[PDB]
């Protein structure tokens, strides 16, 4: 029995082990209660404007949009504290945590920057944090690494099945079969078991109530679409949420297509995959044919998982969001153009919702459209990643 | 057919325990683990669990972590396993066979047909380790269906409502957890669980059999005086495959060693 | 000089020779002289019914949609006498050659169905008919051939430059250059020089007023979108032309995706290509890098033309309508579905519009829309190709 | 430069008709191109009509499409064929060198930058051949910004209209259209264009060269005395280049017979 619905149509569910389900029954409790305390709230606000610097800006692009009847604004997540909108849902998720009565942390890291979050978050509130991360990720990933090891957080290489998210997301959920008593399980996007996907959802919506303030006070209307990236599914959920009754906008989802969906080396699951259960969910899966769960792949760390949420999955059967996907080099071309024409240096996972505004104005250039893109991270990380490729070309 | 019914009641009229085995099919390869599972049942296993590799075993510890990547490097594949389980029954007619699997292997080409190719090479049980009673109705539908005995967990902080459950639900034998965390011989179980069986047995459950942390004929012995029908034990089982991967024959024969003193704990 | 603008935005115009320019502007006068001409109205509305069978049906397609929120319309032009959608505006071009008092027709053809409709029509209307043809063309179609021949056409093979269907436009224009006085150039398709994307606009835009009546007596709204493949542009200007100002119904014209937009072996220049100048418009080609005409590709002849006509480059251009490409194997699919669920063989050509709207389906079974598919030939022509695909198989 | 201008004004001084032939550069390759081109000014041309290579050129009949299929089977680009006029130029500083164009080679990479490269070069005109004067202006603007001719087409059905256009937006010289259809030396003009040339004349048009089916020394003093400032032959010299392609030698003997004749036909 649970207080709120697990279900996104046939999307999601709780698909852990028995021994689990007491763990999130007490988080669901924990989370609905606190959705009706103020002093929560008002915590979580105060975290949310003094120490992360919400509420971020919208910025109107008018160099990249030159020439066109498209309109761009950012979102700009790569303004807040640890430089992606992954600092929002941490802080919420560390309260939770406290309001349990818990003093530990457990995480999953891919890319490093969810680690990092947790990390910073545990640092602030008085909790030990201990960071699962698949063995080649902790290789390809130092200065992140390092970056958690200075806040004070352990950092647990994993070396089982592909070494990799996946089964970090594994261990983390091993460690907490055995700790839930003690310790907070702080999953990193909008996805693995309810109430996961629900709880990370509404820790993250302040990125799209903003935004229609924002929009509304500068333009006087809602946006024609809002598009956002699609790695596990949180900042592209935080952005949607608000927008989801107003039925004229838009809401654009862009997975990574990596060398190009024939290829089959890409992350785009929604519209690639296949329907699976993994992680606690039933969701689209990139998979073998025989069920094994597969590699995906991607040039952006924060968009290489093989799954998706599942109310990003319910929203496209609907018809109420629209999932698109970008390559690599789509990606990378978006990151100059930031560069050079608006002074702004965006994550590599953010360049994929760009590079589709992009392709929006330029295939139809006197369409007019207001559009926003969900800029989820500032791209310092991948100076290196961009350099090496530039370099190999 | 009614495999662990005929197992359950044979050995209640001996006054005797169940010992169970489990390994992954196919570790270290496909001919060593049919010949691995030859020997548990020669040297007294009453029944066996059998676990088809997975990319992603999240209930399992480090050593059946290896034993799902030793299979991987083999190879091994489902439908490998499935011939495998096939050439098993057609060997040992009588001894209950149930499989370890994750949910998306079973729910992969749909679960009705699932069950039906286990009915079809002669499983009698599924547990379903990553499926809880809260999403369990297709499964244990396709297993009734398909003459499966669907598995249910019972674990050592279960309330009421969970009991009946396991008890309505489950079938072939309920499978009582030792401890929290995932499999492993590492670990010890150290709660009581006679409260635990008395209220399965008074809500008429599938026999109980103990499972995680067993490495010891003690513990055996323990889970048949606590009232329990019989004991799992793998990691522990799975640990001297891992030891004497370069020599088959001495692996075969501490195999042996270990599963005859297993069962002679489970004897009246 | 002329009565009509000569273009859509950017895209189109009157790139001729000088001296054909007469020629153009003699045909603008005498189409704009008959679409105020009411005798000319009734002979063409007579044709269209008592010779070609017009109204075409409006098919609800049950079996292909089940357990879906999509409902399928297709607009079965393949029941039109020669069982294209060619024959409406053949039917009107003959009316004007013999309104200017012409008594000889020039075609071009690639996939040999524009030459058979030419002929037809010129058979009925006491024309004599000279089609131009590719020599690769003509050895790829000997039965279009053989029925052009047995309606007492002319057909003449191009060995010139590339030997299909762009060198069988430039000879029909050769052969006009010198011979405007007494032969009608009965273009094949919404594209060319001003007046023809026009004029083969207004004598295919019956599809589209019939099927927006008969969707409004069956389903008593617009439809959500209609759908139509692009080889020049006919069929698809034909359906969308009496829906553009009703805002809400989607356009969506599906370009011939070849063996995947990446390879290279494709008809997309809509979408993949680049605007140039060629067959007397500006619009988008396949062109390479230093402008000479490329060769495209697809499984269906009707579709494999390296440009398109203007007004799509220019409703695109505005975000009026929507382009997409459908694959090779994409079409065949449909192709399949369609004769096993629904009892009809579609046109290969067809098949691309039929796998796009099946594609929205799947994609999204749950969404609530309306489709029509201008269904614009029947596949009898197409079984040998089908036979030989699934064979090599 | 004024490369038309000075020809001209020298040719009314000797009372001299110009001959002007046409080929497609790089046919049949670019070496046997450039000696063809050396032998063609050597012989007497007074100016050039050069064709790059085009997949569709639609004004031309078999024999230029055969020019254009020759070159493209040795490999000849845009690019080269520029090359090509740099080196004709650094060899001929006097003579005119026009351009046969299609519209997509100049539109291609920027109509401005197509002429920039023309001046660059030394090109004296460009007649873009699918360009009426409806669609001229942003090729005769960028043509004359960068000292380059726009020739226009004056057709033998030409009205009172357009013989204003055309003596107005032209430089270098006026196409005088021979009669209807595509090149070839296979049909010859007969219509009389005195009263075209008297009218070109009146309206102060470009001086006026004959072209279209002219392939006979009759044909070429036929053009003067009817008041042309001269005439241009391309089939009848692509001919003799598609007859001798087995003998280069030969080619460049009956090029050089053939021109000969064609230029003492414009002599007072
Ligand atoms: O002896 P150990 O500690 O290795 O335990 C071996 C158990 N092997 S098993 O197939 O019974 C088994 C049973 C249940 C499992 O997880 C679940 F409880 F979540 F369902 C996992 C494995
Ligand atoms: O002697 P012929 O009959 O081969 O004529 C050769 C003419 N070669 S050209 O470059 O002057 C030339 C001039 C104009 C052309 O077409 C246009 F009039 F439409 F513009 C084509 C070629
Ligand atoms: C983590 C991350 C993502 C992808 O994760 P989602 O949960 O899909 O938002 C995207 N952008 C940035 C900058 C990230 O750090
Ligand atoms: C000719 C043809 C087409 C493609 O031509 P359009 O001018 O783009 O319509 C499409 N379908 C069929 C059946 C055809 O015969
Ligand atoms: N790999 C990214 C984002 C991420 C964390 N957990 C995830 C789970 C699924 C998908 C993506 C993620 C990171 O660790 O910063
Ligand atoms: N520490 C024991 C007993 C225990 C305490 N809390 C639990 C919660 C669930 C299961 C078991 C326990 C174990 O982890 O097994
Ligand atoms: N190739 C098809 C359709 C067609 C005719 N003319 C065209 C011009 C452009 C594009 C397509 C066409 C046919 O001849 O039947
Ligand atoms: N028959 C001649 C003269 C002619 C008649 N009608 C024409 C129209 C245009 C140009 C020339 C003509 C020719 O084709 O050249
Ligand atoms: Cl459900
Ligand atoms: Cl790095
Ligand atoms: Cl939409
Ligand atoms: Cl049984
Ligand atoms: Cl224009
Ligand atoms: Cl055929
Ligand atoms: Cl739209
Ligand atoms: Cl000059
Ligand atoms: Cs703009
Ligand atoms: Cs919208
Ligand atoms: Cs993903
Ligand atoms: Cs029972
Ligand atoms: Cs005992
Ligand atoms: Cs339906
Ligand atoms: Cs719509
Ligand atoms: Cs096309
Ligand atoms: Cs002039
Ligand atoms: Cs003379």
């Amino acid at each position: 029995t649970t207080l709120l619905n697990p279900y996104f149509g046939e999307f999601g569910g709780m698909y852990v082990p028995q021994i689990l389900m007491p763990a999130l029954n007490q988080l669901e409790e924990a989370f609905v209660s606190a959705q009706k305390d103020p002093e929560f709230q008002a915590q979580f606000a105060d975290l949310l404007k003094n120490y992360a610097g919400r509420p971020t800006a919208l910025t109107k692009c008018q160099n990249i949009t030159a020439g066109t009847r498209t309109t761009l604004y950012l979102k700009r997540e790569d303004l807040l504290h640890g430089g992606a909108h992954k600092t929002n849902q941490v802080l919420g998720q560390a309260l939770l945590a406290k309001r349990m009565g818990k003093s530990e942390i457990i995480a999953e890291t891919g890319a490093g920057q969810h680690g990092v979050a947790s990390a910073l978050a545990s640092a602030l509130l008085g909790l030990k944090c201990r960071i699962y991360m698949g063995a080649k990720d902790v290789e390809r990933q130092s200065p992140n690494v390092f970056r958690m090891r200075l806040m004070g957080a352990e950092v647990i290489p994993v070396h089982s099945g592909s070494a990799t998210l996946k089964d970090a997301c594994n261990e983390a959920l091993r460690d907490w079969s055995g700790s839930y008593e003690t310790a907070h399980y702080m999953l990193g996007t909008a996805a693995g078991p309810h109430p996961y996907p629900t709880i990370v959802r509404e820790f993250q919506r302040m990125i799209g109530e903003e935004t229609k303030a924002q929009i509304l006070d500068k333009e006087g209307r809602l946006p024609d679409a809002v598009i956002a990236c699609v790695g596990g599914g949180s900042n592209a959920i935080g952005m949607f949420a608000d927008f989801i009754n107003d039925t004229s906008v838009g809401l654009i989802g862009v997975e990574p297509g990596g060398h190009g969906i024939e290829t089959g080396e890409h992350g785009a699951p929604l519209k690639h995959g296949r329907v699976g259960i993994y992680f606690g969910m039933k969701a689209p899966m990139m998979q073998t044919a025989d069920g094994q769960i597969e590699e995906s792949y991607s040039i952006s760390a924060g968009l290489d998982f093989p799954s998706v949420g599942p109310q990003h999955a319910y929203l496209n059967s609907i018809g109420r969001a629209d999932y698109v996907s970008i390559t690599d080099d789509e990606a990378l071309e978006a990151f100059k153009t930031l560069c050079r024409h608006e002074g702004i240096i965006p994550a590599l996972e953010s360049s994929h919702a760009l590079a589709h505004a992009l392709k929006m104005m330029r295939e139809q250039p006197e369409k007019e459209q207001l559009l926003v893109v969900n800029l989820s991270g500032r791209g310092d990380k991948d100076i290196f990643t961009v350099h090496d490729i530039l370099k190999a070309r | 057919m009614e495999r662990y019914e005929n197992l359950f009641a044979q050995l209640n009229d001996r006054r005797e325990g169940a010992f169970v085995p489990f390994v992954t099919l196919g570790d270290p390869g496909i001919e060593q683990s049919l010949k691995i599972i030859d020997t548990l049942i020669d040297a007294g296993a009453d029944a066996l669990e059998l676990g088809v590799p997975f990319s992603d075993p999240l209930a399992d510890g480090p050593t059946i972590q290896n034993a799902n990547l030793r299979a991987f490097a083999a190879g091994v594949t489902p439908a490998q396993c499935f011939e495998m389980l096939a050439l098993i029954r057609e060997k040992h007619p009588t001894i209950p066979i149930g499989l370890l699997m994750y949910a998306n292997l079973v729910f992969n080409n749909g679960i009705d047909a699932f069950y039906a190719r286990c009915e079809q090479v002669g499983v009698d049980s599924v547990l379903v380790a990553d499926v809880p009673v809260e999403e369990s109705a297709p499964f244990r539908q396709a297993a009734l269906r398909h003459n499966i005995a669907p598995i249910f967990i019972c674990p050592p902080n279960a309330d009421d409502d969970l009991l009946r459950q396991v008890a309505s639900y489950g079938r072939g034998y309920t499978y009582l957890l030792s401890r929290s965390g995932v499999t492993g011989a590492e670990n010890r179980g150290a709660l009581p669980l006679h409260h635990l069986i008395e209220k399965l047995k008074e809500y008429h459950a599938a026999p109980a059999l103990q499972g995680f942390g067993i490495s010891s004929p003690e513990q055996v012995s323990a889970a048949v005086r606590a009232g329990a029908a019989g004991a799992i034990s793998g990691s522990a089982i799975v640990k001297i495959i891992e030891k004497n991967l370069a020599s088959p024959k001495q692996m075969l024969a501490e195999l042996r060693s270990f599963v005859s003193a297993m069962k002679a704990a489970s004897r009246a």
